[PDB]
């Protein structure tokens, strides 16, 4: 279903949810991250999502569970539209570009502790054409690296 | 280089030293205090550089071996941290004082639902893991506890049952009812041994039973392998079961006269052993002079702060009352006990008319025994000295004949009957105890096992052989379960494909118990020969197993005390815990305890109904095997957790860690076997949080700000670590043996190389951090959608 590399990337995503590092995601941990990315699910909508997938029955999501929770039947056109809404999460105002205070906006929300000189450096690394901002072309190059 | 090692020390177990010379098989050690000494290479172990380090899980050590374990638990014991893990195995050192706070209701509540890694080490965490696995897997659980008698095992079980009943029970105090009955179980199943005043001589499995909603409904005591040989004979520093002495010391003169009791020097079944009572200055004054044996009068009482024959008799009587044992059932128990004692005094003499007669001096013993057991004296006289046999064996029509017994066969019939009666009485006491917390039904249980551990002395006989056999089998069960847990952990952590090379002890087990060719069947074969002999049995073992890895003649022992033991006078078995030299004198007589059918029928139809109710071809070694296998079948049908109880010294003293003694227990308990098993996998591992806190001081601030996992991914990637030795798991970095120490040296040995390697990881790390938040955005969107899938 997912390839070798794509599984490896979602494990690091998984780490963003599992803040306390016990290898398990709780309902509380699951909502925070969705929230911090501009989302509003109810304590009913999430628990229903956990239970459908909580095979081993222990009331928390492990990495195997997490992945099945990602997955669903869909077309190669609906899947790469996810990639574009992802690309649209960073761009707060919506002008086609992630600024330092914007790429920084996801960070603080996500709980990444950095400095402005660090932010500015992440930008510089993804900028293939040399302009100084990140295009969907680049995004996908980076994400898929 | 000049690194600290651990080398042997005769009272601390190990001491710190430096290697100053090498030899073919040994190393020359300089104690950190120039009195060098030699040590075998395999008794010298690498030491943690930080001698004041204390970790909660020994798997966090940079070297995991018997010496570093011993030291970690020593450091923790000096801070009153009595509990320490090795993975999920709990090590528990008896404090010998009441530790404030750790057993309170608040502490109980803090352990509920918490994973084992997330709280400090504690018996409660082991109780709670058992519970959660029971509830979630719909699987009964065993908590398997090792340790010497007195190593804190009793208190440990109490804490488990208290945790389970108070947490998951409904106001009903099963734990207290089980505990109120202990004086009765100990009276019938415990005895003084050469090392332990209050040694349990049976396997005891204390079960808390649960309904389908995982709430406590009741308890059951399962019991196994009562030591039968002690009923009739003991060595000189040992006693029979406590009940015999409590009864003689403490029974009123009225009960004494009725049961015809007298001091214990007057009973064969007591008088080869120590006939002295446990008493202090005051209780000695409460024992009538006619209860006191000559050894008691010459040598005085045995001293123990928590055991007293006179007072324990009263305590036992109080507990029989507190749990419903009425006074008539009390005297019924006592009547059977004294019946067995008088049975043992019956002697026999060769007839020469054929067979034997009861000596005439045994007429009162016979009179007393038959009355107490409710049997016709003449019927008993005949069934003790004669048996019935059919005139054929293979289907042809036969006749019942009477066959007179020789004296030796009559001694065996009297002792066989003694053993069957006492064993059925024990079985009765336990069933009666279980009638104090009965339950209609249950779906699962959590049980705590307590059974005699592996042991050896200067002289090891058949008793030790059976005990060490039992422990060899429990150790295989322990190894299997740890192997399975570790394989499972490595899979859950995403470590990939890996075989943990397992050297099994099936071969030792097969040596003892294999059909036809095992030591126990060869011992049964000796019974069938014209002139059974221990020496012929023993030569047969050596003949059949010439080439066996786990067997040697005594001559080959390292020890001097075995120098002059002949090939046909003993054997050495290489057990999990080390080599044991068994002297085989009396193995054959100890392998027989059969009760011929007429005598057993006699007792089964006693005049007395209590005796009748008690009672409603196979060697001792094979009955042992059979019952042990029933114990194992039970354990094998449960999830297993493991506790190792440790006695810190032999003087009941707080704050006194005796190293060699604790080392020897770690070996005998199977912990060292487990550590050897763990060297085949990844025995050292550390959480990202632990690694982040140890090593952030060496990194640029840029890195110090990363979360612990990305900090470690960065450091791991920057160093170019060999993919075989180091494994980056889900929640921990896993190391092959010694490889965490090697990681630490890389981190310490060349700051400029390190700085450059970290410089060069910059790009990879910028990207990894892109992808983290990126794919975390993509994950929030996929979740958002999965809620939309309802459409
Ligand atoms: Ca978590
Ligand atoms: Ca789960
Ligand atoms: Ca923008
Ligand atoms: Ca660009």
């Amino acid at each position: 279903q997912l390839t070798e590399e794509q599984i490896a990337e979602f494990k690091e995503a998984f780490s963003l949810f599992d803040k306390d590092g016990d290898g398990t995601i709780t309902t509380k941990e699951l909502g925070t991250v969705m929230r911090s990315l501009g989302q509003n699910p109810t304590e009913a909508e999430l628990q229903d999502m956990i239970n459908e997938v909580d095979a081993d029955g222990n009331g928390t999501i492990d990495f195997p569970e997490f992945l099945t929770m990602m997955a669903r039947k869909m077309k190669d056109t609906d899947s790469e539209e996810e990639i574009r809404e992802a690309f649209r999460v960073f761009d707060k105002d919506g002008n086609g570009f992630i600024s330092a205070a914007e790429l920084r906006h996801v960070m603080t929300n996500l709980g990444e502790k950095l400095t402005d000189e660090e932010v500015d450096e992440m930008i510089r690394e993804a900028d293939i054409d040399g302009d100084g901002q990140v295009n969907y072309e680049e995004f996908v190059t980076m994400m898929t690296s | 280089d000049g690194k600290p090692v651990w080398a042997p020390h005769p009272t601390d177990g190990f001491q710190v030293g430096n290697i100053v010379d090498i030899g073919p098989d040994s190393l020359t050690i300089e104690p950190l205090n120039g009195k060098t000494f030699l040590a075998l290479i395999n008794q010298v172990f690498p030491a943690e550089e930080d001698s004041k380090k204390d970790v909660e899980d020994n798997c966090s050590l940079m070297y995991l071996n018997e010496a570093t374990l011993l030291h970690n638990i020593k450091v923790r014991y000096s801070k009153d941290r009595i509990y320490t893990y090795v993975a999920n195995i709990l090590i528990a050192v008896n404090p010998y004082f009441d530790i404030p706070k750790i057993y309170s209701s608040e502490t109980i509540k803090s352990y509920q639902g918490k994973s084992l890694g997330t709280m400090p080490p504690h018996v409660f965490a082991i109780a709670d893991k058992a519970f959660r696995d029971m509830k979630v897997l719909k699987l009964s659980q065993s908590i398997i506890v090792s340790g010497e008698s007195g190593a804190g095992k009793t208190e440990n079980t109490k804490f488990v049952l208290r945790y389970l009943t108070e947490s998951y029970g409904t106001g009903q105090d099963i734990d207290d009812r089980i505990v109120e009955a202990n004086p009765l179980l100990e009276a019938f199943g415990n005895a003084k041994t050469v090392r332990n005043n209050n040694s349990s001589r049976f396997g005891k499995f204390v079960e808390i039973h649960f309904n389908e909603k995982s709430s406590v409904v009741g308890g059951f005591v399962s019991h196994y392998l009562l030591e039968k040989s002690r009923i009739c004979v003991q060595g000189k520093e040992e006693r029979n079961y406590h009940i015999f002495y409590r009864l003689c010391a403490g029974a009123s003169e009225d009960i004494r006269e009725r049961l015809h009791l007298s001091s214990p020097d007057n009973f064969r079944y007591l008088n080869r052993g120590c006939t002295r009572y446990f008493a202090n200055k005051e209780t000695d004054k409460q024992i009538l002079q006619n209860r006191k044996s000559p050894e008691y009068l010459k040598a005085g009482s045995l001293k123990d702060p928590g055991l007293d024959d006179h007072g324990d008799f009263i305590r036992m009587c109080t507990a029989m009352k507190k749990i419903g044992l009425d006074d008539e059932e009390k005297l019924d128990l006592f009547r059977v006990v004294a019946g067995v004692l008088h049975l043992g005094n019956i002697d026999f003499e060769e007839a020469g008319s054929g067979g034997c007669n009861l000596k005439n001096k045994s007429t009162q013993a016979l009179e007393y025994c038959a009355e107490l057991l409710g049997l016709d004296q003449d019927d008993l006289r005949v069934s003790l000295t004669t048996r019935v046999m059919l005139t054929t064996a293979g289907g042809a029509k036969g006749t019942v004949i009477k066959v007179p017994l020789k004296v030796e066969q009559a001694n065996n019939a009297r002792d066989a009957l003694a053993k069957t009666v006492y064993s059925h009485l024990f079985d009765h006491v336990v069933n009666r105890v279980n009638q104090c917390f009965p339950f209609e039904t249950s779906s699962y249980f959590i049980g705590v096992l307590d059974i005699a551990g592996f042991e050896y002395f200067e002289h090891n006989s058949f008793e030790q052989f059976c005990i060490n056999y039992c422990n060899e089998k429990l150790q295989q069960f322990f190894n299997e379960r740890i192997l399975k847990e570790e394989q499972e952990l490595y899979q859950k952590e995403g470590l990939g494909v890996n075989e943990v090379h397992y050297v099994d002890n099936q071969d030792c087990i097969d040596l003892i118990e294999a059909r036809l060719v095992g030591i126990l069947d060869i011992l049964d074969e000796e019974n069938r020969l014209p002139q059974p002999s221990d020496q012929h049995f023993t030569s047969a073992v050596h003949q059949k197993h010439k080439d066996h890895f786990r067997l040697s003649i005594p001559r080959k022992s390292k020890l001097a005390i075995h120098r002059n033991i002949r090939d046909d006078e003993g054997f050495i078995i290489r057990h999990f815990a080390g080599a044991v030299c068994y002297e085989t004198t009396q193995f054959v007589e100890k392998n027989n305890d059969a009760l011929h059918m007429s005598l057993e029928s006699l007792i089964c139809e006693s005049r007395d109904k209590f005796i009748r109710e008690l009672f409603e071809f196979i060697s001792v070694g094979n009955k042992f095997k059979t019952q042990l296998n029933l114990l194992l079948d039970k354990l094998r049908s449960t999830g297993a957790s493991f506790i190792r109880c440790i006695k810190p010294n032999l003087k009941m003293t707080s704050h006194h860690f005796e190293g060699a003694q604790i080392l020897s227990q770690l070996q005998c308990s199977g912990m060292v076997s487990v550590l050897d098993l763990m060297q085949g996998g990844f025995p050292s591992r550390a959480s990202f949080h632990e690694l982040y806190n140890m090593y952030k001081k060496y990194m640029p601030d840029k890195l110090a700000r990363l979360d612990p996992r990305l900090f470690c991914k960065a450091l791991f990637k920057a160093l170019g670590l060999n993919e075989i030795d180091y494994k980056f798991g889900l929640t921990k970095v896993f190391f092959r043996p010694g490889k965490f120490a090697e990681f630490d040296q890389i981190m310490k040995s060349d700051p400029d190389h390190l700085a450059e390697l970290v410089k060069r990881v910059n790009h990879w790390l910028i990207c990894s951090r892109w992808k983290k938040v990126q794919w975390c955005s993509l994950s929030v969107i996929k979740l958002k959608n999965k809620i939309k899938y309802r459409a």
